[PDB]
DNA sequence: TCGGATGTATATATCTGACACGTGCCTGGAGACTAGGGAGTAATCCCCTTGGCGGTTAAAACGCGGGGGACAGCGCGTACGTGCGTTTAAGCGGTGCTAGAGCTGTCT
DNA sequence: AGACAGCTCTAGCACCGCTTAAACGCACGTACGCGCTGTCCCCCGCGTTTTAACCGCCAAGGGGATTACTCCCTAGTCTCCAGGCACGTGTCAGATATATACATCCGA
């Protein structure tokens, strides 16, 4: 049948997902998550709604402008690809490494 | 007869509450009269700096309420309101729409 | 108390003084509170710095004013320091 | 007792993230990099947010302290209170 | 006229020297950077001991206030070790006469 | 009047307690400051100025210099993963930069 | 007037040698020349705020410290 | 044939003795008198401190050097040795500075 | 080329629970007055900053050769995008409980 | 502002059933990473030139720091009352559902 070529489909989601703001990861596995990581530090912590919403829309701020970044150091390099030395390259770049 | 500072001063934002903050703030153990006048009349200006722009997103996209999406696209679009909120994140603003040159088709 | 401190009524007449015809959402509305929240400690913030930078024990309007030119961008600056002497003005010539 | 949750976070998830990012392509390398940094900056802002709660004596995590820990990072958060 | 009297931590950065390095000197332009650096960190763990106050909406920066701060900004061993550090001068100091 | 002893002394502790003390008051960190958080900072301080200073009395043994100067302080605060990252967004005036060359400048046949 | 560019070729070459640049295109001293000059402007127009704000007419190393103190970056060693 | 250091060969001993110097890399004069011509630009007949001269040059120079720090490791990531300007754009927009 | 697939934006109608309006009321804003010391004013000084001269001599500018590294063009292969059927548990609605947030009062 | 006792009653955690979209494993193609090659330009290294940064010494004057004096401006306390803030309410905006245009891309 019918079949978009590599490439067409990925510019549809950016535009769907920038036109979008609603939240990417799933709620309940980014919740455990939180809660895993939190029980590290104290066990038995409760977290608000509102407390893990706010760590989500964070999260996916931060990787979005994180994934901008990164995009902009992978077109410096003359690829389209993201590879991992451009987050690497990027998170030391802003300085948080 | 008692009329609120904020109308002396043309503002309507609340002088009393902004002196009251700047007093309770511990910024200093002194605030002089204008400072809450001067902040309170910043503070309105950048108030309606936002909703404006904010407004006028909203009707160019043909809402008639402001909603997280237009912040967002606002106080990103305005060369001046993005430098100052450039380390903010709004909750549920999104991003604005862009996608690379070098990204699209040929 | 419990009573909860917003900007809710305010951020509400200077829309409808911007665009009566036009609202705001809740979400939209604890946005702006916060935004507001924030500027404010950043001015009085700066406005501290200032004060104890030159060892005053008080905060005038030129703490502010040049809190405010030093935060804010230049257009913003110079529209922020033309209502806030605007305000001031007023404030005092109206007694 | 929670364990392994990262994996949790689907690839497509990562993909929407990235999408929404303008990423065009994304090497099969990213997803398990992305996690990484996500735990990285998540433990980071949760180490933060839990100490406001242990200084507080709290045992919920309030969203003021994810909020008060963004602001303590350099990334503050509009719309969960002033 | 006469000149007004400049307090620093010179005279205490020095003592500190003389217990870690006891043959070392310290040149002026280093115990500059050290009072800086002093100063520099008084005013970060204060101004952070200053949030937690306001955020709690005590009045009162306490060495809880102090020991938060200094979790938050200090990295995970050096938090350790101040902590530690400044548990054993306050208990030490509260005990002593 | 009763022997005259410093709080720094109880404390067991260099850096003056007093001067911190008042500085918080002055300061106007807090409407309130307690008898402790000048004794906690006091220690904070003094342990972080002697973590800075024994890496940096090491640095200039290993420079095989008798004084700290601004390049070893550099030195041993950009050495140190833990300094580097308190100190990351702090600049230090003559200190230079640590040795550091990238292993494709290095060079080759 | 000439002053940006004082700031001699070889000078903007020490700076990127100790910066660890093994080889710098010829194009990046006008382009250094320029970053240098919206940092300069930026912390010399927020000195000059601090300096106008105290009334003063010279501009005190604790100004440049402040400003550098606001912009973000702490430099140690002037004091204060 | 007159003996002649490879290219490069000097300017990697070049990078070892700034980096082992802390010395100011621009002379004070021509920095001094590029400080006075903005400061001019925002209030006149403005005087600067002996000192503060130096604080914006050790700022300066900290600056650019940290920046070429970044701007080579992102030149290196493009497999290039050789710094361009579109490396310190680059630098400078991932940096957050624009 | 090119026409057909076929997702996203838009237009239509219904809906609905969100926010905009209406209300009660009390506590936080405004008004009045004081104390008082912080802040402004004035005179003074002096020092360090700005300005100038001399000169020399380190650093910068300029010219040149060439080689090495930036980058155009290329091949390819394997990784990643996309499509499909599978199936999985997140999302949704409902029910349970009681930890512990939030508050008051004491109170000390 | 916390030790202690107690109340509320919120809402976070606990749990099941059902839905079905999101996640998943796998098929499979050609888009795109990059290794390899060619090349030329433009950047390095050095001789050579020169200029202006640098040192050192002196002028001077002005503005910064200082002391002396003052008072008018703000914090504290008191008075007051209607502005703003939980509650009540409903109606109409854009979510949701449905239909259908059109722009954008693919197989021919």
């Amino acid at each position: 049948p019918h079949r978009y070529r590599p490439g067409t489909v990925a510019l549809r989601e950016i535009r769907r997902y920038q036109k979008s703001t609603e939240l990417l990861i799933r709620k309940l596995p980014f919740q455990r998550l939180v809660r895993e990581i939190a029980q590290d530090f104290k066990t038995d912590l409760r977290f608000q709604s509102s407390a893990v919403m706010a760590l989500q829309e964070a999260s996916e701020a931060y990787l979005v402008a994180l994934f901008e970044d990164t995009n902009l150091c992978a077109i410096h390099a003359k690829r389209v690809t993201i590879m991992p030395k451009d987050i690497q390259l990027a998170r030391r770049i802003r300085g948080e490494r | 007869k008692a009329k609120t500072r904020s109308s002396r001063a043309g503002l309507q934002f609340p002088v009393g509450r902004v002196h009251r903050l700047l007093r309770k703030g511990n910024y200093a153990e002194r605030v002089g009269a204008g400072a809450p006048v001067y902040l309170a009349a910043v503070l309105e200006y950048l108030t309606a700096e936002i909703l404006e722009l904010a407004g006028n997103a909203a009707r160019d996209n043909k809402k008639t309420r402001i909603i997280p999406r237009h912040l967002q696209l606002a106080v990103r679009n305005d060369e001046e309101l993005n430098k100052l909120l450039g380390r903010v994140t709004i909750a549920q603003g999104g991003v604005l729409p862009n996608i690379q040159s070098v990204l699209l088709p040929k | 108390k419990s009573r909860k401190e917003s900007y809710a009524i305010y951020v509400y007449k200077v829309l409808k003084q911007v665009h009566p015809d036009t609202g705001i959402s809740s979400k939209a509305m604890s946005i702006m509170n916060s935004f507001v929240n924030d500027v404010f400690e950043r001015i009085a913030g700066e406005a501290s710095r200032l004060a104890h930078y030159n060892k005053r024990s008080t905060i005038t309007s030129r703490e502010i004013q040049t809190a405010v030119r030093l935060l804010l961008p230049g257009e913003l600056a110079k529209h922020a320091v033309s209502e806030g002497t605007k305000a001031v003005t007023k404030y005092t010539s109206a007694k | 007792v929670l364990r392994d949750n990262i994996q949790g976070i689907t690839k497509p998830a990562i993909r929407r993230l990235a999408r929404r990012g303008g990423v065009k392509r994304i090497s099969g390398l990213i997803y398990e990099e992305t996690r990484g940094v996500l735990k990285v900056f998540l433990e980071n802002v949760i180490r933060d947010a839990v100490t406001y709660t242990e200084h507080a004596k709290r045992k919920t995590v309030t969203a003021m302290d994810v909020v008060y820990a963004l602001k303590r990072q350099g990334r503050t958060l509009y719309g969960f209170g002033g």
